[PDB]
């Protein structure tokens, strides 16, 4: 590479100045942060770099010379190679497509068809209905909101008596327990005209959810008992447990079995007869079996996966739509890469709440949400002294009625002409006004002599000088010999009373049971003991401790 | 209390066991009522409350709660400075390398996985995958894929294989890889294959393991994957006037980490689209970035008001940073500062400080004493007393400061006599007195200059300022025993004015009977200060063992020698004062008043001497007048002579004579000699003028005007600026050395005019600008070699060594520069040194040469004497207090705990002030006196002419009287025409010998007939024809020209005898011919006769730099760009192919290693024939020698030598004075370390770079032991990388890089034991240098007990 | 502050080819056969310090 004898040209002068750099750089080199951080390895391995008895030092290295020797001769050949935040994902964001020209609306039946799959998944498991009737009971037997259980349909008391309906025909389905499979397909059809509440929709999922992780939980505790602690064999395993599932057959005929791996299962007999009866168990808990379920929540997360693989072509196509919007705010002292991903999130949050049925295009209303999002986030985290949204927001109407009152008065607002054409008390606009300030750097270069800085001369306001810590203990041991000049029972009672030369000070019950006396006379003693001091002769030394 | 400092990485989990609580929101504080919000940055529940003893809600303010945690708000009723120490952790949901451990250059991460940079930070930054472990189908362990060859991977591989991205996957590679089984594989690498630097590199990758194992570190703990947070109180957010509060920008730093962990945390528990998640996370690693080092992977974030955001990496290192502004020197209690004056009364001991200044000093002693005596009945009493300035607080004030040192210090201490301790006097004014001749020691004139004051408070504090820190104690300058009390300018005028004589003064010549007589006389008005006079003065004499023995006479001296003779003490002689006393006089008295008398008869000397010459130079009146500069009446002749010389070079030039340049040549000329002959006429009227009348006629004395009396006095002047005032001020000169050829032809007494002034303000202005630098960078040589010279100390008495250097005369030119008595005077002897004929035992061993031993040399003319050398010395850690010598100024011996080092650095760097900021350029022999010849390389022929002629190559040559004493030294070159030859005595007007450049001779060994073998022209030869004598000459040349056929055969000179046979050289088989290199005529034919010696071939034909950067230059110890190449190895030398830059030039020892072979640059002029036996340590080109060189060939006492006598060189060229024991300490700091040559019984790397004090301690172990030890080679550094290699990262951190030396630690898992002196300043323990050097020792014993 | 492109590429940009460009920074020196084998236009100034 030229580099090569751009490094050893200025081994061999022993500096390296502008000129040259921007010489002997590759040619197509058309990135100045790149150029920057290049610089910096042929300065940071040293020599070192200017732009014009030169003998200071060297500072490096025998390490680090070939550590970033070996980094430019790699960085030579650094096409792609931008290597920062902001433009790293400017690529990785434009590179993918925008196809997005009212496919929006494909993409929303898609997930209109997903999101009906999960629908019918759980809709089509008893004790989910068992739940539902149970709700509408409650919410309808004040539990709740009364509408805390469905999002409308395709109505309070007519609607009692539809969901009485709904209750009749599921209880029925239990009553017929084949003939069951008509009353359950009777069952899914029934409710297949209704829609829930998200909420409870969502307790629903996270039900289902806790069904599996508990049926897998004990398929572990079946197989990792033998099929991974005794080395249960894998397909034979399969086409038995897989394929009974119910019967004892599965485990005690099979520990008839002597094979080499029956002879491995009897540890287990018992612990796996218990894993039997509480699947038999759990499908009484569910209602149905575990493969019915299992199967429904398994064509249900199917649903819900084909959904989300589709909002993540349509956040690709508006984050560039928001990476668009975003740029309005590169100076409101936050970064322009949090920005861009407050305005993501937002855009998720839109994508989740964009409608088809308007027929609004999608950028104006997921622009909605997404400045919305913004100015929150900005609003929320662009200041260190947080002061909630709406004294942000006051903030701002006063500094728009600012400008304003300032191109039309002339001269400046102020609290009172403020007061006057805004509508605050002229007072909590000065507090206001007091709060909009942002701490100034504790590491402000000041205007002195030592390249001094702001952090250098903030004084402290807690310590207590030497002068009163040895104007502290002078006082304890001038009370300690005052109050030696004295008879046990002022002394302690002084010490207790007070917190002198002690834990906690006593009230006077305390110092009663200690001195097995009421508490009148108590303050009899200590009243008795402050008037001998307060007199003369051990009071001098005490009241020297007073400058006042 | 604490033991070494430990270092590591940080588990996770001990990183949370460190905190008090996680932080879970970026909240600073409330903004109405401005207390810690949560849970947030500043937290009272994680750091401790922020008011003493008191919850937050308030339901816990008393003690008694103490400990407690408030059910409330969960706040631990404790002290607010545990909001000072607490810490805190951010949990970071995604990993996150240490950029520390990234970019490192070498990368700690990188280069342990051995997995190259932009690799790692290509999977970082989710740019590919990395696969890690995947399965047993296709691919390595650190294989990076790109993201289409993973998903297409996924494909036909799917699963038995895992390849990760970003942080995680480096996780996971430096979890899984286990370091003993590639540490294996790396072992079976370097021993099972031989590829030289891959193997290089290979092994520093081994080392790499090997630490990484002996430490506790894992690997996988260089990804950050838990945060830990400053304590509050180190980055605070504190309130200003006006309610706008102020901040560090670790709040910042901290608040932009924790958003982003925070989003990441909820982007991942939404399924986010994980283009955004790659987003976030690479946006969180950024943010961990800065708040680790800002500005060390991309651009500074920000700021906030646009400028760098500064980090905990940026808290740490940096000029201004943490390490270094106040850990090393921080504000200090106690001091004041004052505006420094005069005050000529003060005794040497004392100086005067304002009571005022004085009563806010001592306050705690003044509190102290008054309550002790009663006068106050408390504190607060006392306090009041003090505050309304009482009528006894001048007593208890001055019985505090009585016997109170304390220590005055002015701004650039370069020296360690800038900080001294004096007795304070309770002055009346605001104005620090400071003693008059301490200010040559300060560098201080009262011109406005100011000075600190300190305290020193405790017992061993204050007893520190009494025993070393005294100005009494010091008198003299460490960098050389001259004492630093000299009297400097009015005190040497008034001794001048006092100590001379007029040639007919009121009362010359009457008998006076002491020097009480010669008082009263001068007092009384009847006899003045000088009137040649006879006085019976009585002086003692302390050469009896102690006693004086006395003896009074009848000198012949003035009145004013009389009076001053008072003032002597008593063993001194009468010479000391008999002559007419200027400055440098002056200090001579005082020297030999240390010298005879000790330091406290000097100290007495001293104001004494003071306080005579301002009273004296204020009887005289000493005033100046313009009348007192007396312009020559023979200035405007010589002008006039100039001026017409100038003009006939003009007219010269007009004419077609000379160059342009050749006029202004030729012009300046005659102008510099037009200025030396006004100067020397201006002087010549001004020193002899006073013209006086002794017994009639007239007679003519040393003049007595003002200003040529501060001229001669030493006082102030110089014939320089005194010819600027009367004489003329010659030429100007440009800042760029273009010498102006206008030249100012007048003074200052006379007028300058307009153009005249303009021109001199041109150098004005250089030199003003150029002192505007050397005061800014003052002291930076001095910091340069506190770094690399800093940690050694005199620790013990004795390391019993033969081993020094063989000091001697610097007798170089004609007369020595340098005796033998200024080089010896202060250094033990390394071996009893006897007398020429041996005469006795003249000098043991260890005796201390000091100025009696020097008497003794000097006698018997004693030119060679070997001295122990502390680059020689056998100690481990420090230096013998022998191998050190005598200790200046303190003048006895140094003890052992001497922190020689700091003071050699502050010897080279205070002289070195004084020195140029710039670094600045500049036949027959005319033998001086009588003497004998000296021979080194005695090979000598008696040509049939007589005179002799060198046969031999580096033959040098002495003339040597009958002293002993080595008197002249030359170099001869190659067989000069020597008029005198060997041993011959001869005196002066005879030269030793003629020569000619156009004359080096290839003289032979016998005389014969020269016949040519191996010699065709055309191939090696040139037809050099003799239109000058009439004749033909076949020259030698090489193949410049000549074509390939014959060109590397030699032209041989066969020297044989009338009948043909092969003369053979005396003394080896290989007969008497010649192969002859170019540059050599030949003027012979083939079958020609020479004589013993003839001419056969005969080839034809001072610059020292002195700035200071020639100082920094010698000490750093670089290459030159002329490097004189030396003889590596002895025996003979072959030429072999030529005509490359790289000519071979084969060395064949007499046993060794016979082909021997180096390169030759060809475009160089070889000085040497190739028949000569090549001795080893021994120059072949001539040119300047190389350091590297010399150390490598001749020994450690080579390089000593030579790096010793380039500093003298450049620092007495400009007179500045300076030791050669301090330069030989940087030296010995200079090559500190060892190579390992032979691996041998020791356990060292192959050719490993060890530090020379350890191979030296463990192969001499293992010579007590039966096995062979380490060959060691020394190698040999510059100071600014001699101090780059330091033992404990405290001290490394606080002088280089400090992040380089924390990951090399971090990684290592280094133990700092503390003992430098550089590292105990930063963690607060006494320096084991000085006073805390026997506390260290009992630290060592009390450790393994 | 970029590469140091030649001293002639710009001469090029504006529109001088090389034959004029070597008539506006240079002198002529002129040879013709006159009889005998290119003899020389000789200047009597420009044949100083030769
Ligand atoms: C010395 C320095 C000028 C040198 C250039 C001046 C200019 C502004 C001064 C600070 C501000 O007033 C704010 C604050 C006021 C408090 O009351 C006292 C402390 C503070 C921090 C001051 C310290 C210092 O005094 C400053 C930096
Ligand atoms: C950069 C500037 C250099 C001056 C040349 C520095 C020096 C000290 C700084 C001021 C002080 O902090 C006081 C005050 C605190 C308020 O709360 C914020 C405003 C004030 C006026 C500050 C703004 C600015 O930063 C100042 C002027
Ligand atoms: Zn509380
Ligand atoms: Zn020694």
């Amino acid at each position: 590479s030229q580099l090569k004898l751009l490094v050893t040209r200025g081994k061999e002068q022993g500096y390296l100045t502008y000129a040259e750099v921007n010489d002997h750089l590759p040619e197509d080199i058309v990135d100045s942060d790149q150029i920057e951080d290049i610089i910096q390895m042929i300065n940071d391995m040293g020599i070192q770099v200017m732009e014009e008895l030169m003998l200071a030092e060297n500072t490096a290295d025998e390490d680090a010379a070939e550590a970033a020797a070996q980094v430019l001769s790699s960085v030579e050949s650094e096409i792609g190679r931008t290597t920062d935040p902001v433009r790293m994902y400017m690529r990785e964001m434009g590179t993918v497509e925008l196809l997005t020209r009212e496919g929006e609306i494909d993409i929303a039946k898609r997930i209109e068809d997903g999101i009906n799959q999960v629908q019918c998944s759980v809709a089509e498991y008893p004790e989910a209905i068992t739940y539902l009737l149970e709700q509408y009971d409650r919410v309808e037997a004040e539990e709740a909101r009364l509408s805390d259980l469905i999002t409308g349909f395709v109505d309070p008391e007519l609607a009692r008596e539809k969901f009485a309906e709904l209750r009749a025909q599921y209880v029925v389905t239990r009553d017929t327990i084949a003939t069951a499979q008509e009353e359950i397909l009777k069952l899914s059809e029934v409710f297949k005209q209704f829609r829930l509440v998200p909420k409870q929709f969502d307790y629903l999922v996270n039900s289902m959810r806790v069904m599996m992780d508990r049926v897998r939980t004990q398929e572990r505790l079946i197989m990792k008992l033998c099929v991974e602690q005794c080395k249960m064999p894998k397909k034979n395993f399969i086409t038995l447990f897989t394929g009974n599932e119910t019967s004892d057959t599965w485990f005690n005929a099979a520990i008839a079995m002597n094979k080499p791996w029956s002879e491995k299962l009897h540890d287990v007999s018992e612990e796996v007869h218990r894993a039997l009866q509480k699947l038999q168990q759990i499908e009484e808990e569910t209602g149905l079996t575990i493969e019915q379920v299992k199967d429904i929540n398994r064509r249900m997360s199917i649903g819900e996966a084909k959904a989300r693989r589709a909002k993540k072509e349509m956040v690709e196509a508006n984050l560039r739509l928001v990476i668009s919007i975003a740029k309005k705010y590169t100076n409101r002292g936050l970064q322009f890469l949090d920005l861009i991903q407050e305005g993501n999130i937002g855009l998720m949050k839109a994508v989740d709440k964009f409608e088809y049925r308007r027929g609004y295009k999608f950028s104006t209303y997921a622009t909605w949400w997404i400045r919305q999002a913004i100015t929150r986030s900005i609003a929320d985290q662009a200041r260190t002294i947080r002061i909630p949204v709406h004294m942000i927001e006051t903030i701002n109407k006063l500094n728009r009625i600012s400008r304003q009152m300032l191109q039309e008065m002339g001269r400046e607002p102020t609290p009172e002409e403020l007061a006057e054409r805004m509508l605050m008390p002229e007072d909590k606009i000065r507090k206001v006004l007091k709060i909009a300030k942002e701490p100034i750097s504790m590491e402000t270069p000041i205007g002195d002599d030592e390249d001094s800085h702001l952090g250098d001369f903030i004084e402290d306001t807690t310590l207590e000088l030497p002068l009163d810590s040895a104007t502290t203990e002078s006082l304890r041991a001038a009370t300690h010999d005052v109050l030696a000049g004295l008879t046990a029972r002022e002394a302690k009672v002084l010490r207790m009373r007070f917190g002198i030369d002690m834990n906690t000070d006593y009230t006077l019950e305390e110092v009663g049971k200690q001195f097995d006396v009421t508490r009148e006379r108590i303050r009899q003693i200590e009243a008795k003991a402050l008037r001998k001091l307060r007199h003369p002769s051990r009071s001098e030394v005490l009241r020297s401790f007073l400058d006042d | 209390e604490f033991d070494a400092i430990k270092i590591a990485l940080a588990s996770p989990d001990m990183i949370r066991s460190w905190s008090f609580g996680e932080v879970k929101k970026p909240e600073t504080i409330n903004y109405r009522t401005f207390k810690p919000e949560r849970d947030g940055l500043f937290c009272a529940r994680i750091f401790g409350p922020v008011k003493d003893y008191e919850c937050l809600c308030g339901k816990y303010k008393r003690l008694k709660h103490r400990g407690v945690i408030c059910e409330k708000c969960g706040v631990e009723v404790t002290q607010t400075k545990v909001r000072r120490e607490r810490m805190g952790h951010i949990e970071l949901a995604s990993p996150t390398a240490h950029i520390w451990f990234l970019k490192s250059l070498p990368s700690r991460i990188g280069l342990l996985l051995d997995m190259p940079l932009r690799d790692i930070e290509r999977v970082l930054y989710f740019e590919s995958y990395v696969v890690i472990e995947g399965g047993m189908t296709n691919l390595e362990r650190q294989q990076i894929l790109t993201e289409e060859q993973y998903l297409d991977a996924l494909e036909e591989f799917g699963d038995e294989f895992d390849a990760k991205m970003g942080a995680e996957a480096i996780q996971a590679l430096l979890k899984s890889m286990d370091l003993e089984q590639e540490c294996e594989q790396l072992r079976e690498e370097l021993n099972e294959t031989n590829s030289e630097t891959k193997r290089k590199k290979l092994t520093k990758r081994i080392k790499l393991l090997e630490a990484f194992v002996q430490s506790g570190n894992k690997p996988e703990w260089m990804i950050l994957t838990v945060l830990p947070v400053l304590p509050p109180d180190l980055r605070p957010l504190v309130p200003l006037d006006g309610g706008r509060f102020a901040t560090s920008d670790l709040n910042d730093l901290y608040r932009r980490v924790i958003n982003r962990n925070n989003r990441l945390k909820r982007l991942l528990d939404l399924a986010a689209p994980d283009i955004i998640v790659r987003n976030e996370k690479r946006m969180l690693q950024e943010a961990v970035d800065a708040l680790l080092d800002n500005g060390r992977r991309g651009r500074a974030i920000t700021g906030s008001n646009k400028r760098p955001l500064k980090s905990l990496a940026d808290m740490i290192k940096g000029k201004q940073g943490r390490f270094r502004q106040n850990l090393l020197g921080k504000r200090v209690d106690y001091s004041g500062r004052s505006v420094i004056t005069v005050g000529p009364y003060l005794r040497l001991h004392q100086c005067g400080l304002p009571k005022k200044m004085a009563l806010e000093l001592f306050k705690p002693f003044i509190y102290g004493k008054l309550e002790l005596r009663g006068l106050a009945t408390t504190i607060k009493a006392a306090k009041k007393m003090v505050e309304r300035e009482e009528a006894v607080v001048w007593d208890i004030l001055d019985e505090v400061i009585r016997e109170h040192p304390v220590l005055l210090n002015r701004a650039p201490t370069l020296h360690r006599l800038g900080i001294q301790a004096f007795e304070p006097v309770l002055i009346e004014g605001k104005a620090i007195q400071l003693h008059p001749l301490v200010c040559a020691a300060y560098n201080a004139d009262f011109d406005g200059d100011q000075m600190a004051v300190h305290v020193p408070l405790t017992l061993e504090a204050q007893l520190e300022a009494r025993a070393l820190m005294m100005s009494t104690n010091n008198i003299l300058s460490p960098a050389n025993g001259e004492p630093i009390i000299v009297p400097s300018q009015d005190v040497v005028l008034g001794l001048y004015y006092m100590t001379r004589d007029c040639v007919n003064a009121k009362g010359e010549g009457m008998v006076l009977t002491g020097p009480k007589e010669a008082e009263r006389l001068y007092r009384s008005g009847l006899a003045s200060l000088h009137a040649r006079v006879k006085v019976r003065i009585t002086e003692y004499e302390k050469d009896a063992n102690g006693e004086l023995v006395a003896k009074t006479s009848l000198k012949d001296t003035t009145v004013g020698r009389a009076i001053l003779w008072m003032i002597v003490p008593k063993g001194l002689p009468y010479s000391i004062v008999n002559q007419a006393l200027g400055k440098k006089a002056i200090s001579k008295m005082l020297n030999t008043c240390y010298r005879i008398l000790g330091l406290k008869p000097t100290v007495i000397f001293a104001d004494q001497i003071m306080y005579t010459g301002f009273a004296y130079a204020a009887r005289s009146g000493a005033s100046v007048g313009i009348d007192d500069m007396v312009i020559p009446e023979k200035k405007h002749e010589i002008i006039s002579e100039a001026e017409a010389e100038v003009a006939e070079i003009q007219e010269q030039f007009q004419s077609g004579l000379v160059t342009a340049g050749e006029r202004y040549n030729k012009v300046i000329d005659i102008w510099a000699a037009a200025n030396d002959r006004v100067s020397k006429a201006m002087m010549d009227n001004l020193q002899t003028e006073t013209v006086i009348n002794r017994d009639g006629q007239e007679e003519k004395q040393v003049s007595f005007n003002s200003i040529y009396m501060m001229a001669d006095s030493g006082a102030r002047g110089s014939a320089a600026q005194i010819r600027q005032l009367a004489g003329m001020r010659g030429l100007m000169a440009k800042p760029d050395g273009s010498i102006i050829e206008t030249p100012i032809t007048a003074n200052f007494r006379e007028g300058l005019n307009v153009l005249q002034y303009f021109i001199s303000t041109h150098g004005a202005r250089k030199g003003l600008a150029d002192t505007a630098l050397k005061t800014a960078n003052s002291g930076y040589l001095t910091r340069r070699l506190v770094d690399v010279a800093q940690d050694l100390v005199v620790t013990e008495d004795d390391c019993g060594t033969h081993e020094g250097i063989m000091m001697t005369p610097v007798i170089e030119g004609g007369d020595v520069k340098e005796p033998l008595r200024d080089r010896v005077l202060g250094r033990v002897t390394a071996e009893d040194v006897l007398k020429p004929g041996t005469a006795d035992i003249l000098v043991p061993r260890n005796t201390l040469l000091h100025e009696q031993w020097c008497d003794l040399l000097e006698e018997n003319s004693v030119d060679a004497v070997k001295v122990r050398s502390v680059v020689s010395c056998d100690t481990d850690f420090g230096v013998c207090a022998h191998c050190y010598g005598r200790d200046l100024a303190r003048g006895h011996i140094i003890n052992k705990g001497e922190a020689i080092g700091v003071i050699a650095a502050q010897s080279i760097g205070e002289p070195g002030t004084q020195l140029t900021m710039r670094t600045f350029h500049i036949s027959s022999i005319q033998v001086k006196n009588k003497g004998s010849i000296k021979l080194s390389n005695v090979k000598s022929v008696v040509n049939s002419s007589g005179k002799l002629v060198i046969t031999s190559r580096n033959t040098e040559l002495k003339l040597i009287d009958e002293f002993g004493r080595t008197k002249e030294s030359y170099k001869v070159p190659y067989g000069a025409v020597l008029a005198k030859g060997d041993g011959e005595q001869v005196a002066g007007g005879e030269t030793v010998a003629n020569w000619d450049p156009h004359t080096m001779p290839v003289i032979t060994e016998v005389s014969g007939f020269v016949r040519f073998t191996d010699m065709i022209d055309g191939q090696t030869i040139t037809r050099q024809t003799d239109e000058l004598t009439g004749l033909s000459s076949l020259v030698v040349l090489d193949s410049a020209e000549r074509t390939a056929g014959g060109k590397d055969l030699r032209p041989a000179l066969k020297i044989v005898d009338a009948q043909g046979n092969d003369v053979l050289i005396p003394g080896t088989d290989m007969p008497a011919q010649y192969f002859l290199p170019g540059k050599a005529i030949v003027q012979l034919e083939d079958g020609v006769q020479i004589s013993s010696g003839d001419t056969l071939a005969r080839i034809p034909q001072k610059d020292i730099t002195g700035g200071l950067p020639r100082v920094a230059d010698l000490f750093e110890a670089r290459r030159p760009k002329e490097p004189a190449i030396l003889a590596e190895i002895s025996g003979i030398v072959s030429f072999g192919k030529e005509t490359k830059g790289k000519r071979r030039l084969v060395i064949t020892p007499v046993d060794g290693s016979d082909p021997y072979e180096e390169m030759i640059p060809k475009w160089r002029q070889l000085n040497v024939f190739e028949g000569e036996r090549v001795e080893r340590g021994d120059v072949i080109s001539d040119g300047p020698e190389a350091p590297h060189d010399i150390l490598r060939l001749r020994g450690v006492h080579a390089v000593t030598r030579y790096i010793v006598n380039e500093v003298q060189d450049v620092y007495r060229l400009q007179g500045v004075k300076i030791n050669d024991k301090h330069i030989e300490v940087i030296v010995r700091q200079m090559l500190r370390k060892a190579t390992i040559v032979n691996a041998g019984s020791s356990d060292f790397l192959e050719g490993e770079q060890v530090e020379y004090s350890r191979v030296k301690i463990a192969n001499r172990e293992l010579e007590a032991n039966g096995k062979v030890g380490a060959t060691y080679s020394r190698d040999l550094l510059g100071i600014t990388k001699a101090s780059l290699a330091t033992e404990s990262f405290i001290s490394a951190a606080s002088f280089q890089e400090t992040t380089r030396v924390l990951t090399e630690a971090a990684v290592a898992g280094k133990r700092d034991e503390l003992r430098g002196l550089k590292e105990n300043v930063i963690v607060g323990r006494l320096i084991p240098a000085g006073t805390g050097y026997a506390y260290h020792q009992d630290r060592m014993r009390r450790r393994a007990a | 502050r970029r590469r140091k492109l030649p001293a002639t590429i710009i001469l090029r940009a504006l529109n001088y080819t090389t034959e004029q460009i070597l008539d506006l920074f240079f002198e002529k020196v002129i040879f013709e056969i006159r009889d005998n084998k290119l003899q020389m236009e000789l200047v009597p100034e420009r044949l100083r310090g030769e």
